[PDB]
RNA sequence: GUAAAGCGCACGCAGGCGGUUUGUUAAGUCAGAUGUGAAAUCCCCGGGCUCAACCUGGGAACUGCAUCUGAUACUGGCAAGCUUGAGUCUCGUAGAGGGGGGUAGAAUUCCAGGUGUAGCGGUGAAAUGCGUAGAGAUCUGGAGGAAUACCGGUGGCGAAGGCGGCCCCCUGGACGAAGACUGACGCUCAGGUGCGAAAGCGUGGGGAGCAAACAGGAUUAGAUACCCUGGUAGUCCACGCCGUAAACGAUGUCGACUUGGAGGUUGUGCCCUUGAGGCGUGGCUUCCGGAGCUAACGCGUUAAGUCGACCGCCUGGGGAGUAC
RNA sequence: AGGAUAAGUGCAUUAUGUUUAUGUGGUGAUUUGCCCUUCUGUAGCCA
């Protein structure tokens, strides 16, 4: 178990985030300003973490439909490289609204995306003006990038996974309109109330997104093998 | 301003002669040489009740002193009161 | 597409009706703004707004509002167990222990609002804005104020209480 | 200056849970520790000590059911200057005998059950809400 | 603020039911007429609508209205006025009543028969 | 706060009120005891008249009142502390607080002489204005009074409004720190006395520029508004007479308590003193946002939160901050 | 010779971003304003 906050002593930083203030009530978890700016360290994350870290454990055991969503201009990567899992489903392009709300809409809209996509791959797509055709093959393109996440998975996830908060609002703005248990990575510029688990950290790059949520760590690693008595014998391979 | 060698003296004819300057007599007469040192000022002109403020101030406090004194032993009342003089 | 709460029991309340106009920007539109009251029969804070075309459509609109984003509470006996004072942005309302023996009294729409929140024996009088928009919150903060039975000794009352949780 | 010390007592214990602390200290009046012994038996609080003479104090370990417990709104009522006495045919029933009034009597701090049990009145200290 | 605030500086005190501009402390009170006027409305309106000043017991005088196609009215008769402001004229405070004293019951109303002096349900 | 409504502000007697403990007293307090509180129309239980309305026995709200005995949990009285409130000495520090002294340079303006010729000015654009009696500008030297940048900032000071070149004398009031002392000396404040940004305004000082008025231009249905130009009291200084207002932490007074971070700028411990910084611990003063609050803006540790005592004030508008 | 932090080459109209005349009062869009639930109940109003 141990093993994720002996990346925590090893991984945490960013030096700042945002503003001279930053966000008063993540102040105690996290380091203070210096020489005229804003600098945090990886050192305020660890006594935090200590205990905090048994609620990867909580998401790992009922694991078959989660979703990795709210993309960045760093944190993308890391959205598509956590949930690099066969259980586990991702976006590479923004996230917006009623994509769980209205998922109704979503899911007839999903059933005309797998179909007209086997059509444009195939090559089945032409018109006499090829402009209308690749104008719409590019479009079908973004909705394929945008959607990919639930687009090939059985219904609405278990969990929701935020790696960012500084932009991608909406994704923690519709799970707490669903009721569905949150799991969250904020950072320095971003309160730890309001969401259900935290990994104290920061949003970008590898730092925190997969340094506890992988394979070299041993809490999503012991959550799983509590899934092989309660809804599966075999499941393990699956998930990292 | 006030100054060490009258709050010394203050202390040598007032309350306890040594390491004391905090008690009821004594506090009303380094107050008192405060008063005096402000009536100094005012022998210049007459035009300064942005300073009359803390005059006020000095004499409110002496009467407040003087009723805690009082209600305590008439004796210090009594002698400090005619000792620093003041109003006809 | 959302969880919702049901009640064995039809309330259709409607409260409020009005129409959107932008004047000379594609001029004024036929579209209505709506507001609908869905209660349980003891409570719930469901309370929705929407709008549409035409009122009927705007309605059911308003009503499917009234009852996500909403979960239903529950209040024994027809009267409150505390005299307080529910204040909800400007539209105050009031509350005192009573009998059985009186039921409703008010009028309008806040009848038909107080008989599903369970606070309709103790309908004492409202003050400050007490048009039909903002009245209607007897069964959203006079049940967020709330106190229900729950003891055997008033001496035990406070007791019971604290061990609830400890 | 603050005149009346136990409105000051009950701000203690509000903010004490707004700001979710485990302990709140403060002063300690004969009256204070008199009413905290009340509150304590009929499980407001948890439990307390009072200690130092040369500074008299009280500490108190605070009410959870809830994590942000029924303490945030207990409210002084027969105050100084705002003196009201009630007999022991006009005792404050509060919250229907949910709540909790502290009432000092002639016979000493307790609850309005208990004065009323014993047919006494008094000065009616302070309601829970 | 405080109960204490009001012991030592009292408030004042409101009432309602009561905001109608009326005399001689009671409901209806009699006086001589004194002028008639056809006058110009208030509120944006093109009625010339018709009112009298009366001339009332206790030394004042004060303006109400007439109405009802062809009701008999001269400028020494005796009627009887009742409180009821008329928001179309410049003051008027009061309404007279047709079917009492020296004038007799008239018709040419539908909203209120007590009122103005007529019998029946609507006849 | 802005809807009607925090006194203009400080200081504070009478009255209202009193952190904490011991001694003590028992004015108020509360319980107990006893006496009183007739009658029904009302209220509760009967009863009678063709029910009822009505009237009425027993009980009662009887709406009003008494003193003795006892208690001390509570406030009040009083004596000695306590510090957890406040006050005071030396030490240090910031600042346009107050009163009175000292002092320099440069634009507008003027005179003089030298050099020198036609526009200069004003503004949205403009004309009125000034000028060939030599203007405008420029070199040299004198005249004179308000005024004093940039540093100067969301700074800081004063009682609130209030304070602005720089310096000192006389002196206030605040800000920090250690040694030291007193030990509720406290809180609020009807009445109260005291006290002005500005102009108004008496006399004294003074006048370069600007200006109500008054003229004239420009504008236009005009043109008193709009905009300019001459031009006076005024502005500009000091005290003095009733102190007006947007006379404000817009938010009474003062205080206790409630996650912080950072800005401005400052005592002081510590730093590579590494840039108005960070950390340690106080300071006023401001951004940002959490618990909680608003109708909204907004507030949020300086509250508009949680409250405290005690005082001020409001009860639709207009007409009226006038009348009386 | 300190008018020598030399612009800290950190600098940009540097803190009112302004002015050349106006033209009355009300007026559009419905008579079922009705198509989600047992019991505790609802829009003229009901299980």
């Amino acid at each position: 178990a141990t093993v994720s906050m002996r990346d925590m002593l090893k991984a945490g930083v960013h030096f700042g985030h945002q503003t001279r203030y930053w966000n008063p009530k993540m102040k105690p978890f996290i380091f203070g300003a210096r020489n005229k700016v804003h600098i945090i360290n990886l050192e305020k994350t660890v006594p935090m973490f200590n205990e905090a870290l048994a609620e990867l454990n909580k998401i790992a055991s009922r694991k078959g439909k989660i979703l990795f969503v709210g993309t960045k201009r760093a944190a993308s990567e890391a959205v598509k490289d956590a949930a690099l899992s066969c259980d586990q489903f991702f976006v590479n392009h923004r996230w917006l609204g009623g994509m769980l709300t209205n998922w109704k809409t979503v899911r007839q809209s999903i059933k005309r995306l797998k179909d007209l996509e086997t059509q444009s791959q195939d090559g089945t797509f032409d018109k006499l003006t090829k402009k209308e055709a690749l104008m719409r093959t590019r479009e079908l393109e973004k909705l394929e990038n945008s959607l990919g996440g639930i687009k090939d998975m059985g219904g609405l996830p278990d969990a929701l996974f935020v790696i960012d908060a500084d932009h991608e609002h909406i994704a923690i703005k519709e799970a707490n309109n669903l009721g569905i248990p949150v799991f969250a990575i904020v950072d320095t510029n971003s309160d730890p109330d309001g969401v259900d688990f935290v990994i104290p950290g920061n949003d970008d790059a590898i730092r925190a997104v997969t340094l506890y949520l992988g394979a070299v760590a041993a809490t999503v690693r012991e959550g799983r093998s509590q899934d092989l008595a309660s809804q599966a014998e075999e499941s393990f391979v699956e998930a990292e | 301003s006030l100054s060490t060698e009258a709050t010394a003296k203050i202390v040598s004819e007032f309350g306890r002669d040594a390491n004391d300057t905090g008690s009821t007599e004594v506090q009303v007469a380094l107050l008192t040489a405060q008063i005096n040192h402000l009536q100094g000022h005012f022998a210049e002109h007459k035009k300064d009740h942005h300073s009359r403020r803390g005059l006020l101030r000095m004499v409110s406090q002496r009467r407040k002193l003087l009723d805690y004194l009082k209600r305590k032993d008439v004796a210090r009342y009594t002698r400090l009161i005619e000792r620093l003089g003041l109003r006809r | 597409a959302h969880i919702e709460k049901q009640a064995g029991e039809l309330q259709e309340k409607l409260i409020a009706v009005n129409r959107v106009s932008k004047t000379v920007k594609g001029g004024r539109i036929f579209s209505f703004t709506a507001l609908t009251v869905v209660g349980d029969g003891n409570g719930r804070v469901g309370f929705g707004y929407g709008k549409a075309r035409e009122v009927p459509a705007a309605i059911q609109k308003a009503m499917e509002k009234a009852r996500r984003n909403m979960i239903n509470v529950a209040l024994n006996n027809g009267t409150l167990q505390h005299p307080v004072k529910g204040v909800h942005t400007g539209s105050r309302v009031f509350m005192q222990p009573a009998s059985e023996g009186t039921g409703i009294i008010a009028g309008g729409a806040m009848r038909a609002v107080l008989e599903v929140a369970g606070v309709h024996n103790v309908l004492a009088k409202a003050y400050g804005s007490t048009n039909p928009i903002n009245v209607v919150r007897a069964t959203i903060d006079g049940l967020e104020n709330m106190n229900s039975p729950e003891m055997v000794a008033a001496k035990r009352g406070k007791s019971v209480e604290e061990i609830l949780g400890k | 200056s603050m005149q009346d010390p136990i409105a000051d007592m009950l701000t203690r214990i509000r903010n004490g849970q707004a700001a979710n602390k485990a302990a709140v200290t403060m002063p300690s009046s004969k009256l204070k520790v008199a009413i905290a012994n009340v509150l304590k038996e009929e499980g407001f609080i948890e439990d307390f000590k009072v200690e130092g003479d040369t500074k008299p104090e009280l500490e108190l370990t605070l009410k959870y059911f809830q994590g942000k417990a029924v303490v945030e709104s207990i409210q002084r009522v027969s105050r100084p200057g705002l003196r009201i006495y009630k007999r022991k045919d006009e005792l404050p029933k509060v919250m229907a005998g949910l709540g909790i009034a502290v009432v000092s009597t002639s016979k000493g701090v307790m609850t309005d059950r208990a004065a009323r049990q014993a047919g006494l009145g008094g000065e009616i200290i302070c309601y829970v809400a | 603020a405080t109960v204490n605030q009001l012991v030592r500086k009292p408030r004042a005190r409101k009432v309602a039911k009561s905001n109608v501009p009326a005399l001689e402390a009671c409901p209806q009170k009699r006086g001589v007429c004194t002028r008639v006027y056809t006058t110009t409305p208030k509120k944006p309106n093109s009625a010339l609508r018709k009112v009298c000043r009366v001339r009332l017991t206790n030394g004042f005088e004060v303006t109400s209205y007439i109405g009802g196609e062809g009701h008999n009215l001269q400028e020494h008769s005796v009627i009887l006025i009742r409180g009821g402001r008329v928001k179309d004229l410049p003051g008027v405070r009061y309404h007279t009543v047709r079917g009492a004293l020296d004038c007799s019951g008239v018709k040419d109303r539908k909203q209120a028969r007590s009122k103005y002096g007529v019998k029946r349900p609507k006849a």
